[PDB]
């Protein structure tokens, strides 16, 4: 919906969203690549709820594996780290103090 | 004329003078290329891709390049 | 026209490279 | 003297490497907070080798300089000429460092035109006089209609947070800027506005309180908050006094009399403390600490009890609450006791802090800064110094010029005036100063990308037929006016960067010979 | 390298290339008025460009299919 | 002073291939005003010898030999004009000898 | 008035010095 330089950024936000589940599912030993390409079909569809599931070795339900994260825990985790990669990039030049 | 002692980086120099014996005019063009298809697998090997699985991408993907650039060619002289 | 050109010769492109690597190598030892 | 050396380990120069050394050091300070300078300057991160480094990420130019320990002789002079800026005005020392560079550069231009360095002097003081006079009669004052003058101090605090890390909060941090010098109303103390730092939250979520903040929790059994109650502060000794008598003993005879000294001895501090609570308080502040024999007693009266708060937090809680220091407690009819309206105690960061909410008179504010990492909270208190205290000498002085680049082609364009009405001795030296004030909307304009060499001949040429107003417009990249965008600074903020600027580009510029002694320790 | 933007150029010239039959269309310095290098006469070999796309290919393969550096400390 | 005023526009931000191409068409415009201004020297010769006496009067006289123009312009112009043919620049031996002034020089 | 200023701020007025004192040392030896 946006345009410009703009569109091009979230882009680059959203692609670095999909690094925690190909993190999950990398330490997991699963596929990488099938597995965070079938977590977009399934949230494409309405499964809010889906995830990887360590148990089966795949994708299924979240909270029937009771498995709950409080929404201050996943905000402050966005919202400290946006604001410290919007300082990085105006934060460069390199003085070596004496 | 460089002094690289990296042994990556010397294939980058025989890459260049392997374009200057074949052919002698992209030598520029070359290393920039090889570069851009290594910078692209930096993202493609965090996914838990496997190299060669990049690497057999690559050559389904440069075989379209070589068919496609001999559409339009034409020469009278 | 081209309506200008911005000639950037100066340090921080390439400082700024630096703090992407070194924050991605932090990154991937906690991974 | 370099042709037979009369010195052990010092050198010198005479003329040739003298201006040399002294152009490069000066400039190559000023080219390095030239990238700091603008709304859309980056900002630098200094490091040390090690040995507890402590990273401190800093855009104004003062914070910069006093930490890179220069070599250089003659840029020592442009070093502690920012210090001055940042002690007097408190804003404009990257403008008065980059203004002070651009003169000596415009100077090493003259040193191939053979033009004679105290020439250049006396061109300068007829420069800097004529460059005065256009900031004081473009300066706009404000006295009555007090809604437009409060309007006013939104653009001095929207004006240099724009130069700084808080870029997309000027929504929120210009209403804790202004709010926090209005209600001091009256002296610019610059220490009543106490800020804490805190981890954890955003920028957003920091906010300026209605009361106060403090720390050395109430007590141990005593109450947490009382409703409505009286606070009265010390600076008294409370326990283990050893009063006043160097050279007394307590000589006996017997061990049955040490019992009678120690229980005199706990009766006189008991004393103490039954003439605090006639005054009728609930809360009490001591500067020193309190010890376990007076705490007992405010626990068992129901009387808070902050013990060694700060040697300075007792100041604020003075003027935030209206009473006095108290430290002497044998008359209750000449005491004046605080006001509140709750003494609870708030969790900021896993902290509790001891929240006086609903104070009278509170001539005393305490701004919450809430960041990402630490380097962004020690950036964001020197931002929010550099902006509190010009709003605290605008309130002093109501004299405002038009900033954004509006002011320095006011200046230019006096001297440009007059060069043309002197003779060609002194006219080249003028034209240089011109110059150099022109390259300050030339930083800014080059910094955001924009064609620089445009926009500076687009301000020139509207300042050379009326638009006194007219200044750089950072948010489209345009030439607008400056009293509709509201980008003002404050008059003594500009008159001490063009002031300091050419009082030290006159030193330097005088500078013939470089004689530096031999150092210690250094082989 | 010409001053323009990386973003703003190279997504016009590609859109242009599927709303019409892709024509011999870059980008120039000067840009010598239109982007048609059929009309500035920009001509390259095509064994040229066709051995920078096959050698670059091969030269990523051997530097993607490594696994392991056994190079030495000091000289001496 | 090309690269000290290309220094000046490094603050300017120029693009150095516009200072190269600003400069090709400056260079050609630099060399009409030369190839215009050229006073050629056919016949007439006694107007080219005195010519020739002129290009070494601003020869030497950026040199060591400022006061003796009115001796080695002589020995300078005669030595190319007793050549009569190609410029070989070898058939004029010059020994140097210790001893007497340089008005003691001659041809 | 003046008529003009000539600065001279650079280097051989005092090498000009340097190559008197190194003469007058050659004429008092073997004075
Ligand atoms: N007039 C022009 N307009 C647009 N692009 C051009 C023009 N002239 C040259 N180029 C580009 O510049 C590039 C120069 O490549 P080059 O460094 O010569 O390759 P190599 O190093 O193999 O010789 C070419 O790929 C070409 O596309
Ligand atoms: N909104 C704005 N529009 C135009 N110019 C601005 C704006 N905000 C700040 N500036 C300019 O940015 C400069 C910042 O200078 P600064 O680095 O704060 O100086 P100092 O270090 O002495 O405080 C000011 O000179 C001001 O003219
Ligand atoms: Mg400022
Ligand atoms: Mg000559």
């Amino acid at each position: 919906t946006l345009s410009g330089m703009e569109s091009y950024c979230v882009r680059a936000f959203a692609d670095a969203m999909e690094v925690i589940p190909s993190t999950l599912a990398e330490n997991a030993g699963l596929n990488p690549i099938s597995t965070v390409t079938e977590l977009r079909n399934r949230h494409a569809q309405g499964e809010k709820t889906a995830g990887i599931n360590v148990r089966k070795g795949g994708i299924s339900n979240i909270l029937e594996e009771l498995v709950v994260q409080p929404l201050l825990v996943s905000v402050s985790a966005l919202t400290l780290a946006t604001e410290t990669v919007r300082s990085i990039l105006k934060i460069d030049d390199v003085v070596n103090t004496r | 004329m460089m002094d690289v002692d990296h042994q990556i980086a010397k294939l980058m120099v025989e890459l260049s003078k392997s374009q200057d014996d074949e052919i002698g005019d992209g030598t520029t063009g070359v290393v920039v290329l090889a570069g851009a298809l290594l910078e692209e697998a930096e993202q493609l090997l965090d996914r838990g891709i496997h190299p060669i699985r990049i690497a057999d991408g690559y050559e389904q993907a440069a075989r379209v390049a070589i068919e496609h650039l001999d559409k339009i060619s034409d020469s009278v002289l | 026209r081209g309506k200008g050109a911005y000639q950037d010769r100066d340090k921080p492109a390439q400082i700024r490279f630096s703090n992407i690597s070194a924050a991605k190598a932090v990154a991937d030892a906690i991974r | 003297a370099p042709v037979n050396i009369f010195k052990a380990g010092a050198d010198e120069e005479r003329a040739e490497t003298a201006r040399l050394t002294s152009f490069i050091g000066a400039i190559a300070i000023g080219d390095l907070v030239k990238s700091t300078l603008g709304p859309k300057g980056m900002d630098k991160i200094l490091l040390s080798s090690g040995r507890d480094a402590s990273l401190m990420v800093t855009n104004d130019g003062a914070t910069i300089l006093k930490n890179i320990g220069v070599d250089n002789p003659a840029a020592k002079v442009l070093v502690d000429m920012s210090r001055v800026q940042d002690d007097e005005v408190g804003d404009g020392t990257t403008s008065v460092t980059v203004l002070a560079a651009e003169l000596l550069r415009e100077a090493e231009s003259l040193i191939a035109k053979k033009i004679h360095p105290q020439t250049i002097i006396a061109g300068w003081r007829e420069a800097t006089k004529a460059a005065r006079e256009a900031l004081l009669s473009s300066a706009v004052d404000h006295g009555s209609d007090e809604v437009k003058f409060r309007q006013d101090l939104m653009n001095i605090a929207g004006t240099t947070l724009s130069s700084k890390l808080l870029t997309h909060h000027k929504d929120h941090f210009t209403k804790l800027a202004v709010e926090a010098v209005l209600r001091l109303k009256g002296s610019g103390n610059l220490e009543a506005i106490h800020i804490i730092k805190k981890l954890g939250g955003s920028l957003a979520d920091s906010y300026l309180d209605e009361g106060f903040l403090l720390d050395k929790k109430i007590g141990v059994n005593q109450p947490k908050r009382i409703e409505n109650a009286k606070i009265l502060i010390a600076n008294t000794g409370m326990d283990t006094d050893k009063i006043k008598i160097f050279g007394s003993r307590v000589r006996v005879d017997s061990t049955a009399k040490v019992a009678e000294i120690e229980h005199a001895e706990k009766e006189k501090m008991k004393e103490k403390v039954e003439r605090i609570l006639k005054h009728g308080i609930n809360c009490f502040i001591n500067r020193q600490l309190i010890y376990n024999y007076p705490e007992q007693l405010f626990g068992a009266a129901g009387v808070m009890a902050i013990e060694h708060a700060d040697f300075a937090g007792v100041e604020r809680l003075a003027l935030v609450t209206g009473g006095e220091i108290a430290s002497t407690f044998d008359h209750p009819e000449l005491v004046k006791l605080g006001s509140c309206k709750l003494i609870e105690e708030v969790m900021i960061g896993e902290d509790k802090l001891i929240h006086f909410s609903g104070v009278a008179l509170g001539e005393a504010c305490t701004i919450v800064l809430r960041g990402a990492t630490q380097q962004i909270l020690d950036e964001a208190e020197r931002s929010l110094h550099d902006a509190l205290c010009v709003l605290a000498q605008t309130v002093k002085d109501s004299r405002t010029v038009y900033g954004g680049g509006c002011s320095e082609m006011l200046m230019a364009h006096a001297v440009t005036q007059l060069a043309n009405r002197t003779p060609g001795k002194e006219a080249v030296a003028m034209e240089s100063y011109a110059k150099a004030l022109r390259m300050l909307p030339t930083i800014i304009a080059d910094n955001a990308g924009y064609d620089s060499a445009d926009l500076v001949a687009q301000l020139r040429a509207a300042h050379s037929e009326g638009n006194t107003t007219a200044g750089l417009d950072m948010r489209e990249g345009t030439i607008g006016d400056m009293a509709i965008l509201g980008i003002t600074e404050s008059f003594q903020v500009k008159r001490q960067v063009l002031l300091s600027a050419a009082e030290a580009a006159e030193v330097i510029l005088r500078v013939d010979n470089i004689i530096k002694a031999a150092p210690r320790k250094r082989v | 390298n010409s001053g323009m933007n990386p973003i703003q150029t190279m997504t016009e010239v590609r859109a242009r290339q599927v709303k019409e039959m892709n024509p011999a269309l870059g980008i120039d310095c000067l840009h010598k008025g239109t982007n048609d290098m059929k009309q500035q006469h920009v001509i390259e070999t095509l064994i040229g460009k066709k051995q920078q796309i096959s050698l670059a290919t091969q030269m990523v393969r051997m530097i993607l299919k490594i696994d392991d550096i056994r190079k030495p400390g000091e000289s001496e």
